[PDB]
Order: C-alpha cells, then structure tokens, then sequence
C-alpha cells in the first residue's frame, strides 16, 4: 500500500536462450509514475544477479544474459531504486522444465544374496538419479522378472527431500541348492507430462551356506583279508558326498581312533577315502577289527559324517 | 593218568575247601611243586586255599596241578576253575565328556559317545542294551541310539539330536547315561555327559535406537566427537561382533568401525549445509554377515563466522569513484549501500550501519530504505564544486549491534569508502 516500497515476482523458464524476456521493472511501481530517468540496482554479493540477468537501468526490461539452469540456481532477488528513493523488491523464479531423465549408476547391478535369508531381510538397491524438483524427480520404481512378487518384492521409502529409495525385500524361501541364479528388472520414471524412464537389469546370485553334512553311501562296510597282507595295500575305499559348493562341500577323511576297537594296523586318506594298511595283523590276537571313518568338509565350522567299517581278518592257513 | 576238577569262588577266605581227591588206601599226597595259591592235607587229599583268590588279577582262571602219592608214587592230575564273582560294575573311560551340536541342526543329527566295559566274565559283563539316559533330558531333546556290532565284539553309543537347538534359549545341556550289567547283583555305571550348543550367525546387529539425533555448531574441529551410536548382536564370539559404518561415504563425517563414534573429519559450514540425515550400518563378523540400519539426523548450529560486508552501488559501476551535479536536488540518491552477511539472523541479531567521518558538512545524509539491508545516500544539502569539489565518505557495518556485554556471540564488522565527485 505504501508507493515507496513496491515488490514484483517474475518467473522465466529454464534452459531458454540467452538474451530472452523475463520482465519489466517499472511494471512494479505504482501506476501512473513518470518513468524515471534511471534505476539503480541492488543485489547482494553471491546472488547471480550481475552474472545471469541483463538489467536495462535505463528502460528497466530485464532479460537474461546466458541460458538459466534451474538445477543451478533456481531464484534471483533485487531491488530497483528510482533516482528520488522509491523501490521495487523483484524476484526472479526459474521455472523447472523436466530436462533430466531418471538414470541407474550401472545397466547391470549384481547383488549377492546368502540361501535361506530371513523372510524380511531388505538390501537397499541403487537410485535413479533426477536432478529435475517435485514431480519432475523420480517418482517410483517397478519390478519385474521370475521370483518379481513371490520370492522378492520391491518396496520404496522416503530417505531425505522424500527421493524414493528403492529395497528390494526377501519374501520367499532362498535356496541355493535348487536355483542359484535369479534376474531381475527394475523400472524406474519421474512425472513428466510423458514421463521420462530407466531400466536396470539387477542379477541376484544365491551365497552357499553349509546347510548339508558330508553322507557316506553305506551305513557300515566290510572288508575281508589275510593276515598276511602286507602293510602298504589298500584294504577298502569309502564314499561320501556333500551337497554344498566349495569349501562347504570338500569332503575330506579321517579314522575315529578314541572309539574304533582295532585301531592301529590302519589309516586312510585324507582325500581319497582309502583305507589302507600300515602294520602287520595277527589272526590269533585280533579277527575283527571294528573302526568308524569320518568326513568333514571344509566350513568355518565343519559339519561331520561317519560310517562304520568291519574289517574280518582271516587266519593264514 | 587220572584228572579231577574242582571249582572255587574268588574272594574266599583263606582256608576254603576247593575239593578232595579220590585216594586210595595206603597213600598219603603231596602237591609236586609249591603252589602260591593251594595247599593239600596229605593225609586227606583235601585242598585248600592259602589266600584270598582275585579271579580278575589272575592270568587264567584255570589252574593246573599235579597230585602226587608216597608208596609207589602214582600221580594224579588236577583242574581248579576259579569262578566268578560279579563284583565289578561297567566303568567308562571318563566319567564326563563334552560333546557339541550346531543350533539349528537336523533333526536325527548325532554324535558319538563313549561305551563301557567290565572285568568280570562275559556272563557278568556289561548288557550293551542296557544304555538309558536318566537325568538332564528334561526338555526331550536327546535320545540313544545303540549300534550293536554283528561281529558280537563290542558296541557303539550315539546321542541323537531330536531337532529344535537354539544357543540363544540354552547353550548348554548336561545328560546322565546309566549302563548295567548281566551279573547275580546287577551292577550300574554312569556317564556325565556335557553338551554345547554351538553357535550359528542367526541373529543380525540392532541399533539401541531406530533414531539418533546430534546437535553440532558449525565451527566444530575435525577429530571432536559427534554421536556415539551403538548396537547389540544376540551371537556369540564372531558372530556378535560389530563393524560400523556409514551408509552415504561422502560427508564431512567420519565412523569409528569398532567403537561407532562419529567425529568430524572435514570442516563444517553451516552455510554450505545445514543438516545431515544419514544411515548408519552395523554389521556383524560372522559368516553369513547380517547387518542391522539405523538413522542419524546431524543438524548444525549456526556461528557468526562471516563478516558483513558494505558494496556501494553509483552510476559509473566501471569506475571506483562516483559523480553527482552540483545541480541536483536536496533527496536525490547518489549511491546504494547494500549489506550482505551470509550467516542466519540468529547469529546475526541487529545488522547496523553507521558513518565514520567523510560528512562533516552534512551534504549527504544515508537513510535506511524499508527493505532489510539496502540504505540510500542522497544528498542532504546544497553542492557547489567550488567550495568542495571531492568527498570520502567511510562507513563501518556490524552485526550483534547493541548486545549486552557477556553475550554469547562476538560480533564482526568491516569498513567501506565511498569517494564521490562534483561535475558542473
Ligand atoms: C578514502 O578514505 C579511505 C578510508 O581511510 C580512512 O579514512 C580517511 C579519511 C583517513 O582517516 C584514513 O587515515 C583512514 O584509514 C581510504 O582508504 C584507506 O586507505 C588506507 C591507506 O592505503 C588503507 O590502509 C592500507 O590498506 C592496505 C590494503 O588493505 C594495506 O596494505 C596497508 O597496510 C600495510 O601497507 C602499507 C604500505 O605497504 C603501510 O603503510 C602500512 O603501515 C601497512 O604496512 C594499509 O593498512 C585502508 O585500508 C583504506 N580503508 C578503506 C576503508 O578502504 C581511501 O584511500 C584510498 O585508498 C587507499 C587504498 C590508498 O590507495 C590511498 O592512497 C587512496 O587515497 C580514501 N580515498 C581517497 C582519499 O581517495
Ligand atoms: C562337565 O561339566 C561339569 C560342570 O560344569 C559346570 O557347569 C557348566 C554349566 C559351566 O558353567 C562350567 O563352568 C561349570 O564348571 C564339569 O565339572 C566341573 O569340572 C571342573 C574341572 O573338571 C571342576 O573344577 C568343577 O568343580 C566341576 N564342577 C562341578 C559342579 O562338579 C566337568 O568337568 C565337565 N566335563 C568336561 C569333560 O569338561
Ligand atoms: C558305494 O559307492 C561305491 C563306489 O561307487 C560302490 O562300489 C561300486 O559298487 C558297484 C556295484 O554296486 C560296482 O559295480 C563298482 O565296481 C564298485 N566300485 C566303484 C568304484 O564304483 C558301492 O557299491 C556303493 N554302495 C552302495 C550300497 O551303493
Ligand atoms: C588233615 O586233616 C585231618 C582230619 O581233619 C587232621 O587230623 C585230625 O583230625 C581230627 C578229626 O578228624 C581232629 O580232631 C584233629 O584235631 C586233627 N589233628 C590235628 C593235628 O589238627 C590233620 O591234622 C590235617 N592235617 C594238617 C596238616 O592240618
Ligand atoms: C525347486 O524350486 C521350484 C520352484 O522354483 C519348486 O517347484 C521345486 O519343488 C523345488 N525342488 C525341490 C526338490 O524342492
Ligand atoms: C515428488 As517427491 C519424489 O519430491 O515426493
Ligand atoms: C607310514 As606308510 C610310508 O607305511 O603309509
Ligand atoms: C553309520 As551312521 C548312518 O549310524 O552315522
Ligand atoms: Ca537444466
Ligand atoms: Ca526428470
Ligand atoms: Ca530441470
Ligand atoms: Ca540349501
Ligand atoms: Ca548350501
Ligand atoms: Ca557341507
Ligand atoms: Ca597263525
Ligand atoms: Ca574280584
Ligand atoms: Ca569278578
Ligand atoms: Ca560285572
Ligand atoms: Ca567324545
Ligand atoms: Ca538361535
Ligand atoms: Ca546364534
Ligand atoms: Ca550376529
Ligand atoms: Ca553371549
Ligand atoms: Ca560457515
Ligand atoms: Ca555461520
Ligand atoms: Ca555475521
Ligand atoms: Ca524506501
């Protein structure tokens, strides 16, 4: 209401040619004001204001002296100032057009997750990046592909300015043992009037656990010999097998010798699973000797299997 | 030529009678060799024990003897067996013993044990079938399982998990195993055994708060101390020990991965970025690593720590020195002052300019404008370049103008010249 102290707001697009219209100072003043001879112009140091805008201090039309990047800077204020005192305070907004496309770091993210998660767990995926304001920025996300709904779900939640950040969440059994291997899409899109979209492929691959002990193929094995036989001859070669992928899954052997009843005379390899003869028998003081074999394989915490062995030992004669 | 056979209990007092010989009219008997363990009457051909007979510290409990007659001698061949008594029970080789299983092992899982053995006589021996466990099974999760061997040499004990282990609920199991014997007393031992639950990566980190909050002014010196956060894992060992970190690497913050102090590492501006929410992770050492997430919200404070700063704004902008006609009138602006003072109000409090000489001659006035900031220099009185052609006007500019000494916020300010010419 007072003539003396004005104010005015422009807008002006983003991105346009330099040299364009934004507004005219006077249209600020109060009607019916002789045009004054000049204006003086105020901006605070670090406003943009000399650098981007083209003050006319004659005429007052103010135009833009480059092309305005609103994810630069977004606003501009001064203030006019007649030569007798009066002022009009101007602002300046730039408008945001939707000149950013959503945009993935990687087309090919790889997340490895371990077999038999928890129900719930939730890994943090990558954002589409938008440097566009509102509904201009990413919007939301999309998932599909095989186990997209059943055995992951997608799931977005504000982080900071309310950007969408993406998790993908376990929901299904993992199990590497039967499929290892999932792929996946994720979809992403800001507002625009059609919005502007990204696409990511996203391969998830099943980390082993050691969720299976080393089975030998028979309960209990028996093997008959001389007590001839002469040390340094395999006696008997045992089985066993372990479901899981390396470490977890590398059988190796051993003789039980607290609880085997006939101990000595044997021994087996490590990795082979042969039994083989290291002293000499003797039929009269010995005719069965009765072991347990044992495999680990190779986990932080080995898992353990075992199997009987019987070996008849017969007399020379 | 003839053979008798006697029996005799062990453990017998001195002096038992283990048999009489068949004799023949006429004779008297003596025993060919000394024998540490008999002694014959030789007018009776009674036989007799000289001690207490342990039939487990004998090397056979068959012995042999030869009875021999005066006249003409004839001799006669006798067999003591010294029977058994079931006077031992089955022992173990060790009265305890710790056995393990993994929590969140199968159901049917098992692990060997040790079995007993007894010095008697087979018939008084341990009954391999026998094995019971008898205390510390409360809770039903074990049970035996005996493996006779074919071969009838011996046998072999498991203890079966039935499923259901969890360290967490109980580490630690202590079982009571009874064996028994086959003997006219039955006899009974026992064996303690100890079971571990061991441990498995099933529990991921949690944050004492799902939120944290830190106030820190701007000026903060890079080492000093932020937010301490902390989490707590139900594991054990590895599996319970904590690595922070986080989430956004790109801050002027810094995390201790073992203590989850956060400090400053890079020097702070509020006037750059006022506030910082981040995710902090902490993840555990097992493998399989689980990892729990928190939030932080940083806010800083703000600090006086920018000068104003005075620009005069005059119609040659090109040039350092401003004119004005002798001709203009009492109100015209000849040049702006505009402050500019990037901290925040409440840093800030009243902003005020005041001039510092120059204007002894009150030719010139400076007036504040009603917009914040923006003062105007006009010309308060008439001009002639005769009598003064050129003046130099000075003015300081301070923020926290009028604050009551003791204040909190020491106040900043700086100076600016504005020289101004005549033309005609
Ligand atoms: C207009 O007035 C301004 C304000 O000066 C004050 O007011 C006047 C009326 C009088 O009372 C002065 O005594 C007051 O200071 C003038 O600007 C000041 O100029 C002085 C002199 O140069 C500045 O001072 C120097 O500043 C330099 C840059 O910051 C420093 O390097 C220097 O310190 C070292 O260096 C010199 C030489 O190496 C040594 O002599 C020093 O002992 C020291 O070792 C000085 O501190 C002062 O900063 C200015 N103040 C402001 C607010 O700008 C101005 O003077 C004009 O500008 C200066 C820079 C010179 O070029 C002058 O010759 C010139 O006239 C007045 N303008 C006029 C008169 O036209
Ligand atoms: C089997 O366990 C017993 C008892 O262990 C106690 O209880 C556990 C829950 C745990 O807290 C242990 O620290 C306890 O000691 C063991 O018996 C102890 O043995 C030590 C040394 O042999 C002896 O100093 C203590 O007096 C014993 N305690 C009792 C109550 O008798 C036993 O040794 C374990 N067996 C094996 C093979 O380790
Ligand atoms: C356990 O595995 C071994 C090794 O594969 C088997 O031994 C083989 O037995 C078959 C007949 O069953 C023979 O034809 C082969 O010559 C044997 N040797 C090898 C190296 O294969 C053994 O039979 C398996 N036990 C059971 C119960 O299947
Ligand atoms: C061997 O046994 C005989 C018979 O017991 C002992 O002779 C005597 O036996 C009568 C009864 O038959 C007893 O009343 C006497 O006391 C026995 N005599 C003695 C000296 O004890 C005979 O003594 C025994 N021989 C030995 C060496 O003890
Ligand atoms: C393996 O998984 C498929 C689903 O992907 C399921 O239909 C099948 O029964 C599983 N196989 C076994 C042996 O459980
Ligand atoms: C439109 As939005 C991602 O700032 O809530
Ligand atoms: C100990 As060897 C050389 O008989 O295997
Ligand atoms: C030989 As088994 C099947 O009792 O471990
Ligand atoms: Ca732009
Ligand atoms: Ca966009
Ligand atoms: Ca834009
Ligand atoms: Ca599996
Ligand atoms: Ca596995
Ligand atoms: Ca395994
Ligand atoms: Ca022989
Ligand atoms: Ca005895
Ligand atoms: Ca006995
Ligand atoms: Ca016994
Ligand atoms: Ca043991
Ligand atoms: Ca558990
Ligand atoms: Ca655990
Ligand atoms: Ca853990
Ligand atoms: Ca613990
Ligand atoms: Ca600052
Ligand atoms: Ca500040
Ligand atoms: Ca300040
Ligand atoms: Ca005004």
């Amino acid at each position: 209401a007072d003539p003396q102290a004005g104010s005015l707001d422009l807008q002006i697009d983003e991105e346009q040619p330099a040299g364009t219209l934004i507004g005219d100072i006077s249209a600020g003043l109060p009607a019916g004001t002789a045009a004054p001879l000049m204006y003086f112009i105020s901006a605070q140091e670090g406003s943009g204001v000399g650098t981007d805008l083209a003050i006319d201090e004659h005429s007052g039309v103010v135009r833009t002296a480059r092309v305005l990047d609103r994810e630069q800077r977004d606003r501009y204020r001064f203030t006019a100032v007649t030569p007798d005192g009066a002022t009009v305070e101007v602002t300046v907004r730039v408008a945001d057009i939707n000149d950013h496309a959503p945009a993935f770091p990687q087309a090919r993210a790889a997340l490895q997750v371990p077999e038999h998660t928890a129900f719930g767990t939730r890994y943090p995926l990558e954002p589409a990046r938008d440097a566009d304001a509102g509904r201009l920025g990413t919007q939301g996300y999309a998932l599909s592909g095989d186990g997209a709904g059943e055995t992951f779900r997608l799931e977005t939640r504000p982080g900071p300015d309310g950007t969408p950040v993406p998790e993908l969440v376990v929901t299904g059994e993992l199990d590497r043992e039967n499929r290892s291997h999932y792929m996946l899409q994720l979809e992403a899109y800001d507002g625009g009037s059609p919005p502007r979209r990204a696409q990511a492929l996203l391969d998830v691959t099943l980390l082993d656990i050691n969720d299976h002990a080393p089975a030998f193929n028979q309960s209990r094995y028996h093997a008959v010999v001389s007590e001839s036989l002469a040390p340094g001859s395999p006696v008997l070669q045992v089985f066993a097998s372990d479901a899981d992928a390396g470490v977890n899954g590398a059988v190796t052997y051993e003789i039980n010798r607290r609880q085997s009843e006939g101990d000595g005379p044997f021994s087996i390899d490590a990795h082979t699973g042969l039994l083989q003869l290291e002293r000499p028998l003797d039929f009269e003081q010995r005719r069965v000797h009765e072991l347990v074999v044992q495999a680990r394989d190779g986990g932080a915490h080995p898992e353990l299997g075992s199997a009987f062995v019987t070996v008849h030992v017969r007399d020379a004669n | 030529e003839p053979r008798q056979v006697f029996q005799v209990l062990e453990e017998q007092p001195p002096g038992t009678l283990v048999g009489t010989i068949q004799t023949r009219p006429g004779f008297t008997y003596r025993l060919s060799e000394s024998h540490a363990l008999f002694a014959i009457n030789s007018s009776t051909g009674a036989l007799y024990t000289t001690s207490t007979i342990d039939r487990e510290s004998l090397p056979s409990d068959v012995i042999n003897l030869v009875v021999l007659s005066s006249a003409p001698t004839y001799p006669t061949e006798v067999r003591v067996l010294v029977r058994d008594l079931n006077d031992n029970a089955p022992v173990f080789p060790d009265p305890s013993i710790v056995v393990t299983f993994k929590e969140d092992s199968s159901s049917g899982r098992q692990v060997i044990l040790d079995t007993a053995t007894d010095s008697d006589i087979g018939s008084n021996g341990v009954d391999h079938r026998s094995y019971r466990i008898i205390r510390g099974n409360e809770a039903g999760r074990f049970r035996l399982d005996i493996t006779l061997n074919p071969s009838g040499e011996g046998a072999f004990l498991h203890l079966v998990s039935k499923g259901g282990l969890d360290r967490e609920v109980t580490p630690q199991y202590q079982l009571l195993v009874e064996v028994e014997d086959k003997g006219e007393p039955k006899r009974r031992g026992y064996l303690q055994v100890n079971v571990t639950v061991q441990d498995i990566n099933d529990n991921p980190p949690v944050f004492g708060s799902s939120h944290y909050q830190a106030g820190v002014p701007e000026d903060a010196v890079v080492g000093s101390s932020v937010l301490q956060v902390a989490a707590a894992d139900a594991d054990e060992g590895t599996n319970a020990d904590i690595r922070y970190r986080l989430q956004d690497e790109g801050t002027p913050f810094q995390m201790d991965p073992e203590t989850g102090l956060i400090t400053v590492r890079e020097p702070l501006d509020f006037e750059a970025r006022r506030q910082y929410s981040l995710t902090v992770q902490a993840m555990d050492r097992g493998v399989p690593s689980l990892t729990g997430r928190a939030e932080a919200l940083i806010q800083l404070l703000d600090v006086n720590d920018n000068d104003p700063v005075v620009k005069f704004r005059y119609f040659p902008a090109t040039s350092r020195y401003a004119s004005v006609d002798e001709n203009a009138q009492v109100g015209t602006v000849v040049a702006l002052l505009t402050v500019t003072d990037a901290d925040s109000p409440a840093a800030n409090g009243n902003i005020s300019v005041q001039i510092l000489g120059g204007n002894e001659q009150r030719h010139f006035e400076v007036q504040s404008s009603k917009v914040p900031n923006l003062s105007l220099i006009k010309v308060a009185s008439a001009l002639d370049r005769e009598r003064i052609p050129s003046y130099n006007l000075t003015v300081s500019v301070s923020d926290n103008y009028g604050a009551p000494p003791g204040a909190a916020v020491q106040a900043r300010s700086s100076v600016a010249s504005l020289v101004i010419f005549v033309n005609d």
